[PDB]
RNA sequence: GCCGC
DNA sequence: TGTGCAACAGCATGATCGCGGCAAGCTGATCGTGCAAAAGTCGTGCCAGC
């Protein structure tokens, strides 16, 4: 390694029976039910408050219903009316504009807490949030005619509506969890793509089984013969993680060797690799196989982390024998990102460009890939 | 009894659940084996060893060697967490920390009244933030628990104002680390001062077996009508001029 | 000559009045004599990982016809310096290259090979190598390795004191230690048996091991006792005379000498009578048969007439049995000696015990007793016994191991096999037997002739032998297995085993930490250090009063005063400055050797045993010119005590007094006027002091400054100085001198100073040149200084004006009062360096990016970040800025028409992605210094890390570049004489380049030689500068090859400047510590007549009741150099001539009482009597060593000399008032120190904050927001004083209520005060706990 | 490992 | 006068060994299986909006 990271802050209970114990950490609900606390509620306000601060999302909006959460209380006398009225009181709390109902709620409240003397407060409180929130989404180069007003004041109104926080709630949430992946399979590059398992630690845990297990076992201080209290206990501990150990790595040797194309030059070089292709490889069930597969992540210099993206069954009647369509996915992406400013894209012709490539596919088809992470770029 | 996380999402359990991860491995194969009619003496090692398991869970240590994990030493059974200094009695029960505590080096103060003492106003505003934030909204400055947190937390001056009131009469406890009598700890009247240092009064040095070449001492706050009655009836340093001995 | 260049800059004045003999050694020697020795190779197997490789090679698979050869080693180059493993955090180590040879032995031919394949080394491992000053940066930190002091290998005897049984009865035993074995043991019961623990194991009696070893009883019984004969022939019955063996005894009847009496019944014994009996020649004699009752039979008489006979050894005779060896024909009767005056019984009584007599039986006997499982088959037992002992793997004693047994044993050869044989055994009981039969004595466990030393070689090679052992078994089977097309490579070279062993050292052990490196002392005490501790020593509790006290063998060999205080008292110890190893690992001490009167300046190392035999007389013993004692009688030490002898008695004379105190204990000036467990205090102080932003020379010193500010490897030191060229802030080019040089190439030697870098301590190390320009330096000068040291002497602290008084109770107790001036003139100020790192890791979500845009945050807090998203150099951050901008991205893949929708109004991501950036923990303020930006192999690289290359490569091609140019400017001035030596054009040559044409060709010889040679030398030089350049290019700009997960690290230092405050605690070098509590204006402060204030008031009481003498002393020589600092100073002022400055000096320096150190200016340059008055102006820098030192009187003349009362004491005036103080008040000049304790690092208040999952009660500790542990003593207090509502909030709420926190919150927010208790938790969760078991626990109603 | 006892 | 009973010494085992504070320092999971049963998904074709 030529450069290593710092080692990152680890702790654990010192002093205490039960080790490591734990530790408590602040949320969104817990920051706002410790708000609730400390305002003036009755007992059915208080009621009504934790019923609302439960439904409130990570992002920090409403994701059940008002008429729900009346519902839910099932009491007489608490009406939407005075659960709008505790909605209302729980919003302007310290991340202003949680628990808003939809995107125009949070704007609407966000922008209700200013000076009163917003160079273009009123004219982006109700005009441009309030109505024609659709018009703003587009380039709104009608909305000018439509409130009556210049273009060029427009031009700050929308910047003063982006200045608005988009989602709050979000910002007291903490982020501890980073979710690295370890890489349990690197594999690197060489003239015929050698592939290696890491983090194995079987000898690390057949080191420590023996000098705990057998090494009690061959203390001869306690009377008779521990061979089958423990020392064989410890055989079976190391045959199960060699033996999960050998599996992952044939397994994987299978997959790398059918996909040496997506790892060789261009990514999208898929085969729609089916369980079966790989069961019939092992000589074993593709569900053990699948199981295997399900979590199991790999390194690579450029290639995706994940075994499961190689399996894309997708035959899609091509042209000269069968194809994938994640390829396909990633020459659809290519193609309309790199089109006229225009872009029109359209399904239709999107499914004929394909087809005159090889790649007989439908014209819907296309439509369902493009609209998985992409939006028609005015195709319509 | 949670298991402990490690880097990616890897779980590594802990060794309460070792013992009973043995235990239930072991109790079931015998089950499955029981109903096999295995011969005798299979039977009776797995047995055994089930016994064997139970015990190691129970009080590890006990009948035999102690059951170890990855490293060499024994596995913390049920016993090993009720009992000893590191056992719930001595640890979490008959001692526990405390909130509304601090902690820092003392100096000596010349100028200081018997029953004063000299607190840095930094440790303040913050073991008093409860009595500022209560104070902040009660005289208007305030309308919402997140206003008077936001201003304190941009320590504006009217906030030192506020604070000077909240320490204007209540009674405040240092105590040294080895409190070998009741003279360990005395209550004292907070004097806000500019400085990192605890100002103590010479005359209860040697109450306190104290002296000014590193030693610290412990703050606690008394927030209760009753804890600040008993502090100034009875932890005073007025009040216990003899020695009770 | 007399005076380095850098030494005569400023000449301290020594007090010294005693040559010294021989001067001091490095002091880091150990550490690099024991690596140096393992590293290293040797042609035996004596040292080097050779002796490793010859004791496991060579290797072969059972039955497999196939073996390992093994032939030499090599040790590669490491890939990075210290500097670069330093700051990248990686391992400075080796590659180590092993070259083995396979060859194939024939089946069919015995002894006949086949195949022999001797491929290249293969490769294993990397070994971490030790840097200059001896530490191991291992992930880039320093990881000193502290030397071992154990129990040599050998046998020892014991008594356990007598105090077993409560019956007054001691008891014996005998132990053996091997280096790697199984022990041995020989003790005895009150009953007198002899008894074996073998391994620890039940106690088993002496006669089985006896017997395994094929030893019939009968056999045993001659070896064990002295048989003596009994004739009974024609009735007489005669008895055999050893009258030397009989001396206490009674006559049962009388005794007759040839048919006359010698020796009448109950005749008193008398050394007399026994003298006459032996006097007279007498044959054997009669004696009465009943004396034989008590006798025991030795051997086994068979009878001649029938198979039956008496073979009941170890048993005793009976009157019907006369008459049955009488029949036999039993002429002679053997029986032992049954004696007990000096002897005793012991073995038969063992032989009584255990019935066992046979090999079988004992071996069947010790494998059960030993091994209590299955029951052997002949076979266990046997292959058990060879294991446990003389086994050449299992069992093995060290050529020390072997040393000392013969040693004890009284052998004259010292040589051995490393395991024990059957005669070992034999003198190990024969020697513990006589032991409690009087003769011989038991040995000291803490005698340092017992005790011995590993440093970090042999336990590099001990770990890497069992790296070996473990890959060579791996190896074994490999063979049974391996094809002949199998290689070595190929034939289980398992790198792995040996390099985790050699990490698993390294990294994690005992013995392995971090070196302090607050101070460069610090550094140097924590490299000479001893410790008991450790895998083969002993553990704290396991301690006792008797192993943590000071033994008389300590003498020379470790200081009686440097150790730690509370638990680790007595365990941890500090070699003295003379102090060294043997070979076999034993300390040593130099003494002279005395011969006849005089004693002579050869010089001899005896380790403890060997000072004991001689007589040594003490270091303070004076001499005559011609070297013979002064005084006839003299003080000495002969055996663990000290008394007088004649002066011919002693036969080795104290080398030094200091021979006795450790390097840092060496530094305390006036040290013998001083408390031992005090100055204990002030060394242990000495090394927590932190560097200030300037240096600060000790006015009164030692002499040992220079010693450890150049040993430490702290300052630049010149390796072979010529002349200074080239003199910056971050470089030093010295000009070589050409008295020495290398041919070819010339030469020229480049310094880079070190620059602020943090420390492991978090504190500054700097470096700062001493020389200007065109300076002449010598080998060994000082070039530039570090942290805490002034022209190459260390500085750790800084000279304040004190007076002892107490002022207005702003010093009771140990408080420190100090005026304003110390904090405005920034002494006692520090640079303190953090280092905070963020790291991007590919994740499910995707790639983790780092940007200088950031979701939903204001350009506020991007205002200093550069367009990759990085502080900018320079920036001032403080709370919570922004250092690195990252962002992680979110898993999302339905797209609802909200988010749509927020994606339309905002950005595309729409503020999908979080934020996780680097940001400045709070209370942390610091400056940006230094961002390490390094990049993953392929991955695009950050637009800032391209000028960090750019720098490093601009360096790199600027330090280069000036070597071309000398070579090059050397082949011009050879081309140059060349033209001038024919058809020299001068001027016009030189105005042309490229020689002008190569001045065309001139002569023949000329153009085809000189001509030709020189365009050669030319274009092969221009070759390889250009190959050099190119290839430190391609080095500097590499892909770094990361962890799989990482894709990109960014590193950022801060610095920030640490205020004087009062919570801050001082402390001097005489035990004497204390915290500030105030700072004083200076016009508050005591002033003396002059008008000049003090900085520092002391409280006298302070002194007498810790007996710190010590410190008056000091201040009083502080007085006076600064009195001597302060006339020279005037006289500079005033542009006196330099003859009388020059007289002035001569005559401060040439002032005491017969000092040894002689300075004249005479020959001093009259320049240089200018510069030196000019760097002591302040103050002269006076030096008194340890033990031998100033005087009062030598004091009081150097106080009248700068014209000083010579009391001491001056008259003061109150500042505040004007009025004058009473008494006269101590006023001087004392060497303070800064201590690593600030209240800054210890200010911590919590309201509220996190707890813990189990038990619900906040966390602990600072750095993570916790409480104050309210403990029991603390509840026995409260009880005590009655407070019952105090403790019932302290114990319920604000602890573990989790209902009732947050209740109390509401109510104090609300101004109510009430506290509503209920139940805490932990008592929930003991009674789940009790529950868990088969306990039920209830709470009734 | 260190600090205050 | 030989015999049975109660008191005692020697040995093995268990339990306990001060209180606060700051650093630096770190553990993994296993089957597997084939098999249908179930759920789930992909390529393809629908009708409604522009
Ligand atoms: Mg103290």
């Amino acid at each position: 390694t030529a450069g290593t990271p710092s080692g990152n802050g680890v702790d654990y209970q010192d002093d205490e029976l039960p080790v490591y114990q734990g530790e408590t950490t602040q949320s969104l609900q817990d920051y706002l039910m410790w708000q609730v606390e400390l305002t003036p509620f009755t007992d059915t306000d208080r009621a009504i408050a934790t019923s609302i601060v439960d439904a409130v999302d990570d992002t920090g909006y409403l994701t059940i219903q008002i008429e729900d959460i009346v519902d839910s209380i099932g009491d007489d006398e608490i009406g939407l009316e005075e659960v709008e009225a505790v909605l209302k009181r729980i919003q302007r709390f310290d991340p202003v504009g949680v628990a808003a109902k939809d995107l125009r709620d949070c704007l609407l409240i966000q922008l209700s807490q200013f000076a009163k003397e917003t160079p273009w407060l009123e004219e982006a409180r109700l005009i441009i949030s309030d109505h024609l929130d659709l018009l703003a989404n587009h380039d709104f180069r009608t909305l000018m005619r439509v409130t009556r007003l210049k273009e060029e004041v427009l031009k700050e109104a929308v910047n003063l509506i982006q200045s608005l926080d988009p989602r709050p709630g979000q910002s007291i949430q903490t982020g501890e969890p980073e979710y690295v992946i370890p890489d349990v399979l690197v594999r690197k590059v060489n003239d015929r793509w050698v592939v290696e398992l890491n983090s194995d630690s079987l000898p690390r845990l057949k080191i420590n089984q023996q000098y705990a297990a057998m090494g009690n076992s061959a203390r001869n201080d306690a009377d008779g013969q521990f061979i089958r209290s423990n020392l064989q206990e410890a055989r079976w501990l190391i045959k199960s993680l060699e033996s999960a150990n050998d599996t992952l790595l044939r397994v994987s040797r299978c997959i790398v060797e059918q996909q040496q194309a997506f790892f060789e030059q261009g990514e999208e070089y898929m085969k729609p690799m089916v369980l079966a292709d790989i069961a019939q490889a092992v000589e074993m069930h593709e569900s053990t196989i699948s199981r295997v597969t399900t979590q199991k992540y790999l390194h690579s210099p450029r290639g995706i982390f994940e075994l499961k993206y190689f399996f894309s069954s997708h035959v899609n009647t091509e042209g000269g024998g069968e194809a994938s369509s994640t390829a396909i996915r990633a020459l659809v992406k290519k193609l309309i990102a790199a089109e006229n400013p225009a872009k029109p894209l359209s399904d239709s012709k999107l499914t004929s460009m394909l087809s005159e490539q090889g790649i007989m596919v439908a014209r819907r088809t296309v439509a369902k890939y493009r609209e998985s992470l992409s939006i028609p770029p005015s195709n319509q | 009894r949670p298991l402990v996380p490690l880097d990616g999402g890897r779980f590594a359990t802990s060794d309460l659940n070792d013992l009973y991860r043995r235990v239930i491995n072991r109790n079931n194969r015998l089950k499955r084996l029981l109903d096999l009619a295995a011969p005798d003496i299979i039977v009776r090692n797995e047995k055994r060893m089930l016994q064997e398991a139970v015990d190691a869970l129970l009080d590890n240590g006990r009948r035999g060697r102690a059951i170890t994990g990855s490293n060499k030493r024994p596995l913390k059974s049920l016993a090993d967490m009720i009992k000893g200094k590191q056992g719930r009695f001595r640890q979490n029960l008959l001692g526990k920390r405390v909130d509304y505590s601090g902690r820092s080096v003392i100096t000596v103060g010349p100028y200081l009244r018997l029953h004063q003492c000299g607190l840095p106003k930094k440790m303040a505003l913050e073991l008093f933030k409860p009595f500022i934030y209560g104070k902040l909204e009660l005289r208007g400055l305030a309308t919402t628990i997140k206003a008077a947190k936001k201003m304190v937390e941009r320590e504006e001056a009217v906030v030192w104002d506020i604070l000077d009131e909240v320490i204007r009469e209540h009674p405040v406890l240092l105590n040294r680390a080895p409190t070998l009598h009741r003279l360990g700890i005395q209550a004292f009247e907070p004097v806000l001062i500019e400085g990192k240092a605890i100002q103590l009064h010479p005359l209860v040095c040697a109450a306190y077996n104290a002296d000014f070449d590193g030693d610290q001492m412990a703050v606690h706050v008394p927030l209760t009508l009753e804890a600040q009655l008993e502090a100034r009836a009875l932890m005073m340093s007025t009040n216990n001029i003899l020695s009770p001995a | 000559m007399v005076y380095s260049y850098t030494e005569k800059k400023r000449i301290r004045k020594d007090f010294g009045k005693r040559p010294q003999v021989l001067d001091v050694p490095y002091l880091l020697s150990i550490q690099l004599d024991s690596f140096q020795k393992f590293i290293e190779q040797d042609p035996e197997g004596q040292y080097g990982l050779e002796a490793a490789f010859r004791s496991v090679f060579p290797i072969q698979s059972y039955s497999g016809n196939s073996e390992l050869q093994y032939v030499s080693y090599r040790l590669g180059e490491p890939v990075f310096d210290v500097q670069e493993c330093q700051i990248r955090g990686v391992t400075y180590s080796a590659p180590l290259r092993v070259k083995l040879r396979l060859v194939i032995y024939e089946r069919e031919a015995p002894e006949g090979t086949v195949k022999d394949i001797k491929e290249q080394e293969v490769y294993m491992g990397e070994i971490p190598l030790m840097t200059d000053n001896g530490t191991f940066v291992i992930n880039g930190t320093e990881r000193v390795i502290v030397s071992q002091l154990h129990r040599s290998p050998g046998v020892f005897f014991d008594s356990d004191k007598g105090k077993t049984h409560s019956s007054g009865k001691v008891l014996y035993n005998a132990r053996i230690i091997p280096y790697r074995g199984s022990w041995l043991d020989f003790e005895f019961d009150p009953k007198d048996n002899l008894f074996v623990r073998i391994d620890r194991r039940r106690k088993l009696p002496a006669t089985i091991i006896l017997r395994a070893l094929n030893y019939t009883t009968e056999q045993i019984l001659d070896l064990f006792f002295e048989k003596v004969i009994f004739e009974i022939r024609d009735n007489k019955l005669q008895m055999e005379l050893v009258p030397e063996r009989l001396r206490g005894e009674t006559a049962s009847f009388d005794i007759e000498a040839n048919g006359k009496v010698y020796v009448e019944k109950g005749r008193r014994i008398t050394a007399r009578h026994i003298r006459q009996l032996e006097k007279d020649d007498v044959k054997l004699i009669e004696v009465p048969v009943e004396y034989i009752a008590g006798k025991v039979v030795a051997k086994d008489y068979i009878d001649e007439s029938t198979g039956e006979l008496i073979c009941a050894a170890n048993m005793e005779l009976s009157l019907d049995l006369l008459a049955k060896l009488s029949q036999s024909g039993h002429k002679r009767i053997e029986t032992l000696f049954t004696n007990d005056l000096d002897h005793g019984p012991y073995i038969s009584e063992t032989l009584r015990v255990d019935p066992t007599n046979d090999r079988l039986s004992a071996l069947v006997e010790i494998y059960r007793m030993m091994r209590p499982g299955e029951p052997p088959t002949r076979e266990a037992a046997e292959s058990l016994f060879e294991n446990l002992f003389f086994s050449e793997d299992r069992y093995d004693l060290s050529a020390v191991g072997r040393m000392k047994f013969n040693r004890s044993l009284l052998r004259e050869e010292i040589e051995g096999s490393g395991i024990l044989s059957k005669d070992d055994i034999i003198d190990v009981m024969k020697k513990l037997i006589d032991i409690r039969n009087g003769k011989g004595e038991v040995d000291d466990i803490d005698h340092l002739g017992n005790r011995r030393i590993r440093s970090v070689g042999e336990m590099a090679e001990n770990q890497f032998r069992v790296g070996l052992v473990r890959v060579e078994r791996a190896v074994k089977e490999r063979l049974s297995l391996g094809d002949l097309d199998t290689l070595m490579p190929q034939d289980m070279i398992n790198a792995k085993p040996i390099s985790a062993a050699v990490k698993e050292f390294f990294g994690s052990s005992q013995l392995s930490q971090f070196m302090d490196q607050n101070n460069p002392l610090s550094e140097i005490t924590h490299k000479r250090r001893i410790s008991a501790l450790g895998p083969g020593g002993l553990t704290r509790e396991r301690a006792g009063f008797e192993v943590r006290d000071v033994h008389p063998t300590h003498y020379g060999r470790v200081c009686p005063i440097e150790t730690p205080e509370g638990p680790n008292i007595g365990l941890i110890n500090s070699l003295s400055v003379y102090a060294q190893t043997n070979e076999y690992g034993f300390l040593e001490t130099p003494y002279r050797k005395v011969t006849d009167g005089v004693v002579t300046d050869e010089i001899h190392y005896l380790s403890a045993i060997e000072e004991g035999n001689y007589v040594i007389a003490q270091a303070n013993s004076n001499l005559d010119e011609e070297g013979h004692f002064v005084e006839d009688l003299v003080t000495c030490r002969s055996k663990g005590e000290s008394s007088l002898f004649s002066r011919d008695q002693v036969d080795y004379m104290d080398v030094s007094t200091q021979q006795v105190v450790s390097v840092g204990a060496s530094l305390i000036p006036f040290l013998e006027h001083d408390d031992a467990n005090r100055a204990l205090m002030g060394a242990n102080m000495q090394r927590q002091a932190v560097p200030t932003l300037r240096a600060d020379k000790p006015l009164v010193g030692t002499g040992m400054e220079r010693a450890v500010a150049v040993d430490s490897g702290v300052t630049a030191v010149a390796k072979r100085g010529g002349v200074v060229q080239y003199v910056d802030a971050s470089r030093i080019v010295i000009k070589v001198n050409e008295d020495e040089m290398y041919p070819g190439e010339a030469g020229i030697d480049i310094y880079n100073l070190t620059k602020y870098t943090r420390s492991n301590q978090n504190t500054c190390i700097n470096q700062m040149p001493c020389v200007s320009l065109g300076e002449p330096v010598e080998r060994g000068d000082v070039l530039a200084d570090g942290p805490s040291t002034d022209l190459g002497e260390l500085a750790l602290g800084q000279n304040m004006r004190v007076a002892f008084m107490p002022w207005n109770g702003y010093n009771f107790e140990d408080s420190i009062l100090v005026s304003e001036r110390v904090v405005q003139e920034d002494r006692f100020t520090t640079i303190h360096i953090q280092e905070l790192a963020c790291v991007s890791r590919d994740t499910k979500l995707g790639p983790e990016e780092i940007t200088a845009d950031i979701p939903n945050v204001g350009e506020a807090a991007l205002s200093k970040l550069d367009e990759s998203g990085i502080v900018y150099i320079g920036a001032e951050v403080t709370g919570g800025d922004i250092l690195v901008g990252k962002v992680t991205p979110k898993g999302e893949t339905q797209l609802t028409p909200e988010e749509k929708l927020l994606r339309a109004i905002f950005g595309e991501k729409a503020s999908d992605v979080k934020d996780s950036s680097l940001r400045v923990p709070n209370g942390v303020s610091g400056t940006v210094i230094d961002v390490q930006v390094f990049t993953r192999d392929g991955v695009e690289k950050d637009k800032r890390a391209l000028e960090i290359e750019e720098m490093q490569l601009k360096q790199a091609k600027k330090d280069l570049s000036e070597e071309l140019q000398i070579l090059e400017a050397g082949l011009f001035s050879r081309i140059r004489a060349v033209l001038v030596a024919g058809g020299v054009e001068a001027e016009k040559l030189d105005k042309l380049p490229r020689d002008r044409w190569l001045e065309l060709g001139l002569t023949d010889e000329e153009k085809q030689n000189q001509l030709e040679q020189l365009a050669e030398q030319y274009d092969e030089l221009k070759h390889e500068f250009e190959k050099k350049l190119e290839a430190k290019r391609r080095k500097i700009t590499q892909g770094d090859d990361l962890a799989p997960g990482v894709l990109k690290i960014v590193k950022v230092y801060l610095a920030v400047k640490r205020r004087i405050q009062p919570g801050d605690k001082m402390a001097g070098r005489h035990g004497n510590k204390g915290v500030i509590s105030k700072i004083n204006p200076i016009e508050d402060m005591p002033y003396d007549e002059n008008g000049t204030p003090v900085d520092i008031v002391l409280n006298p009481l302070g002194v007498p009741s810790r007996m710190n003498i010590g410190q008056i002393l000091e201040t009083h020589l502080g007085m006076a150099a600064k009195g001597i600092g302060d006339k020279i100073n005037a006289m500079l002022k005033q542009q006196q001539e330099v003859a009388k400055l020059r007289e002035f000096i001569q005559r401060a320096y040439d002032l005491g009482a017969d000092v040894r150190q002689k300075v004249d200016l005479s020959t001093f340059s009259d320049e240089e009597v200018m510069r030196l008055a000019e760097n002591l102006r302040k103050g002269m820098p006076i030096a008194t060593p340890v033990f031998d030192g100033a005087k009062e009187a030598e004091i009081k003349e150097l106080l009248k000399l700068g014209d000083l009362p010579t009391s001491g004491q001056i008259r003061l005036y109150d500042g505040r008032t004007g009025e004058q103080f009473e008494r006269p008040v101590t006023v001087g000049y004392m060497y303070m120190l800064k201590l690593n304790h600030l209240v800054d690092d210890k200010m911590h208040a919590r309201s509220t904050g996190s707890y813990s999952l189990v038990t619900q009660q906040p966390l602990g500790g600072k750095a993570q927001f916790g409480g104050q542990r309210f403990g029991e003593m603390e509840v026995w207090a409260l009880e005590a004083y009655g407070a019952a509502y105090t403790l019932q909030e302290m114990l319920t709420v604000k602890s573990d209520d989790v209902n009732g926190r947050t209740k109390m919150y509401k109510n104090i927010v609300d101004g109510n005060h009430q506290m509503e208790p209920g139940m805490p938790e932990s008592f929930n969760v003991l009674l789940k706990e009790i529950r868990s078991l088969g306990i039920n626990i209830e709470l009734e109603d």
